[PDB]
């Protein structure tokens, strides 16, 4: 029911700093969020570093 | 003993675990075991080493 959007036409190459100015604050996470992330990610990498692998290994 | 979780990784092994992860350290330890078992003739006493390194050959 809403309108079909106009043809896509966002600016091609805007300034990185202006984008970083919005992305940096918004990426903030509480200590318990970061702690879960840290643990999950550490476990995944430990598993990665444990087969016969990939192109990268070759 | 009983190992409590969340232990700060210290020592040569702890620092190794923080760097490579516990699974790689286990894998590195098993390789060290093949090296120690194949390339050294060892015992608590010389009699045990010598018995171990025996081959009428």
């Amino acid at each position: 029911m809403p309108n079909i959007p106009p043809p896509f036409t966002a600016p091609y190459a805007p300034d990185d700093a202006e984008i970083a100015a919005r992305l940096l604050p918004a990426s903030h996470l509480s200590p318990p969020q970061e702690a879960r992330i840290h643990r999950t990610a550490t476990r995944l990498i430990e598993a990665i570093r444990k087969r016969l692998g990939g192109v990268e290994d070759m | 003993r009983v190992i409590q979780p969340g232990e700060t990784p210290d020592g040569t092994i702890g620092r190794l675990v923080k760097r490579l992860g516990a699974p790689a350290v286990r894998t590195a330890t098993r390789q060290a075991m093949r090296l120690m078992g194949n390339h050294f003739v060892l015992g608590e006493t010389i009699e045990q080493a010598l018995e171990r390194g025996k081959p009428g050959q």
